């Protein structure tokens, strides 16, 4: 079965910056385009960044330019995302969810990881 | 971006009833080359957001006869014929026609007073 493992959410004060990580299994990771998804305790679902599976950002909200970075390790099978100068609205539950050819979307979402920006 | 209006935002049902919601485009999912690529997402309650349908009527792995997607240009239904308890939850509609990928502000599936 395909799996998808986030970690790395937490406490992170204003300003901080956080570093997530998304473990995959049960497919062939490298084959794949990954993306990051946040859900925001209003349950309003946003694309964070996206990836191809050569480890290019293919996307990016033109808000967070500058303060993100969507990253792989294919042989880790691991998908990264940094996010710094945290603001109050980067509290979320953030996913990561694999892009599928056919459906030209999303297939498969992890667990998420949740990030509490505080003061 | 394109936004995606859903219809209604709550829906209390019983189990059985046969249910529609919707999802409506702000712009036209067939102005280009990647016509009504109009998606449907299941978040149940405390778990991760499931794909149902895709690109309109196409059943994901695993979802059941009991669903089933209409619609083109801007105006996109779901259905479900006979609503189970593992239906309950948060239905999203997400659209990857235009740049960027964008997600509808959801219809809540839940059980009636
Ligand atoms: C997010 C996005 C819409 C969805 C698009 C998508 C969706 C699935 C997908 O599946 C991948 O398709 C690759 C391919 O086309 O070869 C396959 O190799 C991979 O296995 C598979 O993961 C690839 C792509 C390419 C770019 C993505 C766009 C970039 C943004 O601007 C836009 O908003
Ligand atoms: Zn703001
Ligand atoms: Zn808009
Ligand atoms: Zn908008």
């Amino acid at each position: 079965q395909v799996q998808l493992q986030e970690s790395g959410g937490g406490l992170v004060n204003l300003g901080g910056s956080m570093t997530l990580s998304c473990v995959a299994s049960g497919f062939t990771f490298n084959t794949y385009y990954m993306s990051w998804v946040r859900q925001t305790p209003e349950k309003t679902l946003e694309l964070v960044a996206a990836i191809n599976s050569d480890g290019e950002p293919i996307y990016y909200p033109d808000t967070l330019k500058g303060r993100v970075t969507i990253s792989r390790d294919n042989a880790k099978k691991t998908l990264y995302l940094q996010m710094s100068s945290l603001n109050f609205e980067d509290t979320a539950l953030y996913y990561c969810a694999r892009l599928n050819y056919a459906v030209y979307g999303m297939d498969y979402w992890g667990q998420g990881t949740t990030v509490t920006v505080s003061s | 971006d394109i936004e995606l209006t859903q219809s209604p935002p709550s829906l209390p049902v019983s189990l059985g009833d046969q249910v529609s919601i919707s999802c409506r485009s702000s712009q036209s999912l067939v102005s280009n080359n990647r016509r009504n690529y109009l998606h449907w997402y299941l978040q149940k309650p405390g778990q991760s957001p499931k794909l149902v349908i895709y690109k309109v009527s196409n059943r994901f792995s695993g979802v059941p006869d009991r669903f089933s997607g209409s619609g083109s240009g801007t105006d996109f239904t779901l259905k479900i014929s006979r609503v189970a308890a593992e239906d309950l939850g948060l239905y999203f509609c997400s659209q990857s026609s235009h740049v960027p990928l964008t997600f509808g502000s959801g219809t809540k599936l839940e059980i009636k007073r």
